[PDB]
RNA sequence: CGGGAAACCAAAGUCUUUGGGUUCCGGGGGGAGUAUGGUUGCAAAGCUGAAACUUAAAGGAAUUGACGGAAGGGCACCACCAGGAGUGGAGCCUGCGGCUUAAUUUGACUCAACACGGGAAACCUCACCCGGCCCGGACACGGACAGGAUUGACAGAUUGAUAGCUCUUUCUCGAUUCCGUGGGUGGUGGUGCAUGGCCGUUCUUAGUUGGUGGAGCGAUUUGUCUGGUUAAUUCCGAUAACGAACGAGACUCUGGCAUGCUAACUAGUUACGCGACCGGUCGGCGUAACUUCUUAGAGGGACAAGUGGCGUUCAGCCACCCGAGAUUGAGCAAUAACAGGUCUGUGAUGCCCUUAGAUGUCCGGGGCUGCACGGCGCUACACUGACUGGCUCAGCGUGUGCCUACCCUACGCCGGCAGGCGCGGGUAACCCGUUGAACCCCAUUCGUGAUGGGGAUCGGGGAUUGCAAUUAUUCCCCAUGAACGAGGAAUUCCCAGUAAGUGCGGGUCAUAAGCUUGCGUUGAUUAAGUCCCUGCCCUUUGUACACACCGCCCGU
RNA sequence: CUUUAAAUCCUUUAACGAGGAUCCAUUGGAGGGCAAGUCUGGUGCCAGCAGCCGCGGUAAUUCCAGCUCCAAUAGCGUAUAU
């Protein structure tokens, strides 16, 4: 979880079902950031993961899913227009200069 | 901070190991 | 379901016996004071049969199987 | 103020900073205010009043949840109202009403078992029940031969269509073993209460959670709310909360909407070259402008440059006066849960068995089929209904050889026809095909309607690309006759092309669908409803419940 | 020798007396209270442990044992009275 808030993504959440102590099983996970879980907006902004690792007592299941930004190849920046999501890009305002007489050359 | 006795009380906090992991947490 | 109870039927039944011998010997002609093989005898003008196999008589079904066939002259 | 476990108390305060005076009285829960003694009383009984024994709690206040035959709001055809179609009754397909040559129920506390395991088993189906030739030990090391003994269409003596499984008969490839260090014979056999993953359900409802701050000793609470009031924790707002997060919405696909596709041989076409006829067979070379239908195939906008009324004039709601569009239907679907289902989907996996017709080959016959429309798909006692004098039609999506023969079929003949033969087209808007998805005047043709609303179905040119069609792909079709006007004990339906007819596809499919999943000609003046049932959500409230009302618990 | 009525026991002096210095420390316990193992084998709500809460129903940290540890230590456990 470190790893993917380090990586840039705006939400992770993974958990691990099965047994960790104990005969019983138990599915502890951890989210942290975003994460949507309905709509279209889950395909193509979130990438999930399942996979089975073995142990002497079993099977234990991850499951892995991930936030993605914005511009593609993990928000380079700005680019051609192609919207995906709500924003608001708040620009520099404009500044007048406070001298009364204007600007001389 | 360990963890592995904190991990083992978290998945029973009232089981049969549930006092010796409370009194390890403790200290 | 329940299992296949084969295994209380058939009473007083024993299966198909077959002889166990040691050797392939008198199955061939042998009928020649020593046992060998005589030049008189035809051999099939054909691929499909093996050049070891020789011609041989018995007194019941044939000395075949594989195939199924009877290769007596009848 | 202060106190208190708190509820609360201006006393229940002035108490570890403990002392104003004084009386009564309690010492874990039961036994038990019982026995016994004394005393009082007419009596009932009253006062004083144990112990043996038994027990790890009983109890107080408050918190969260669950529950309530408690209250107040809200929502749902898996609820009701109003109806329609329905149902072990007047056919068809399978899932229990009853079971010991097994005959069927392996998942059920329902509505979250049961036409469900995409489970239509004549393939070898979970073998199933049964005279079934097997070895499927061909994991290297206890005996191990140099033949574990590994066929038969077969004349009552070899008593089943290609099982020498009655009798020292018995053979054209043929040397090929029964096992100690590791889920091994086949890995469909357990434990789905050891699990993963994937589903189902609580969840069709609108709910869920931190951080900082506030309250409380604390569990916990506020935020997440009085109200208005939305499908909605939706939004206005109020506000010890402020900021946020998931869900809802937005999002995606989909639907009787486009005069731009500098767009098309499948679809007609401005000026060519065809052309009787009152600028056409130039869609029969091919209009480089096309485009209108078709390609729903690619780029678009238009519920408020609106009106009236209700509402705090806000959030919104109900009707309509420049006007195509004023709730399409689905997908996704949160936190926390279930001892819900699956180890018989799995090279996704924890914990195992040992020794002969091993669940894998051989089973002519056969498994629910020993079954009476109070579990899907069916009968209108009738001009809304008829057999083409009426169709230039309204209309999902499959289809062949790469493993692999087994695909869709037009057209002729055998024909007045199942089925068979032949050249032909099709990797598909190109062929089936303009898919035979109703026949609206309806050219046999309805008066008191047993009798077009069955014909309560076995006879007939002749009956299959697949061993097995015996309760089953056989197949093109033929006089009134068990029902009679929508057939109630009770039920995992339904509101704008829905219900309900009909049919056509696809998955299953060597053969096959009265199964399931999709597709076609179909409406509104609606009921623009409610919480009485069955449920769910929120608030308040009560609880001796927390295994949470299928609870706890009392007494004979 | 000394001791003391005689003795003994200490003390004193000799001789011998330690390497597994075999000249071999035990009693209770190991879930919490409370110190110290959810190591291994067996048992399988049995046998038992457990002052109390509880453990044991086929991976028992709690029983039966092996090993390891720790509490006091020539002492330690138990019952009862206080």
């Amino acid at each position: 979880l470190r790893f993917i808030m380090e990586s840039g993504a705006k939400g992770c959440e993974v958990v691990v079902s099965g047994k960790l102590r104990g005969q019983r099983a138990k599915s502890m996970k951890f989210v942290d950031g975003l994460m949507i879980h309905s709509g279209d907006p889950v395909n193509y902004y979130v990438d999930t993961a399942v996979r089975h690792v073995l142990l002497r007592q079993g099977v234990l299941g991850i499951k892995v899913k991930i936030m993605l930004p914005w511009d593609p190849t993990g928000k380079i920046g700005p680019k051609k227009p192609l919207p995906d999501h709500v924003s608001i890009v708040e620009p520099k305002d404009e500044i007048l200069p406070t001298t009364p007489i204007s600007e001389q050359k | 901070f360990p963890y592995e006795v904190s991990d083992a009380l978290q998945d029973d906090p009232k089981g049969k190991y549930s006092k010796k992991l409370l009194n390890k947490l403790v200290g | 379901k329940k299992r296949k109870k084969k295994s209380y039927t058939t009473p007083k039944k024993n299966k198909h016996k077959r002889k166990k011998v040691k050797l392939a010997v008198l199955k061939y002609y042998k009928v020649d004071e020593n046992g060998k093989i005589s030049r008189l005898r035809r051999e099939c003008p054909s691929d499909e049969c093996g050049a070891g196999v020789f011609m041989a008589s018995h007194f019941d079904r044939h000395y075949c199987g594989k195939c199924c066939l009877t290769y007596c002259f009848n």
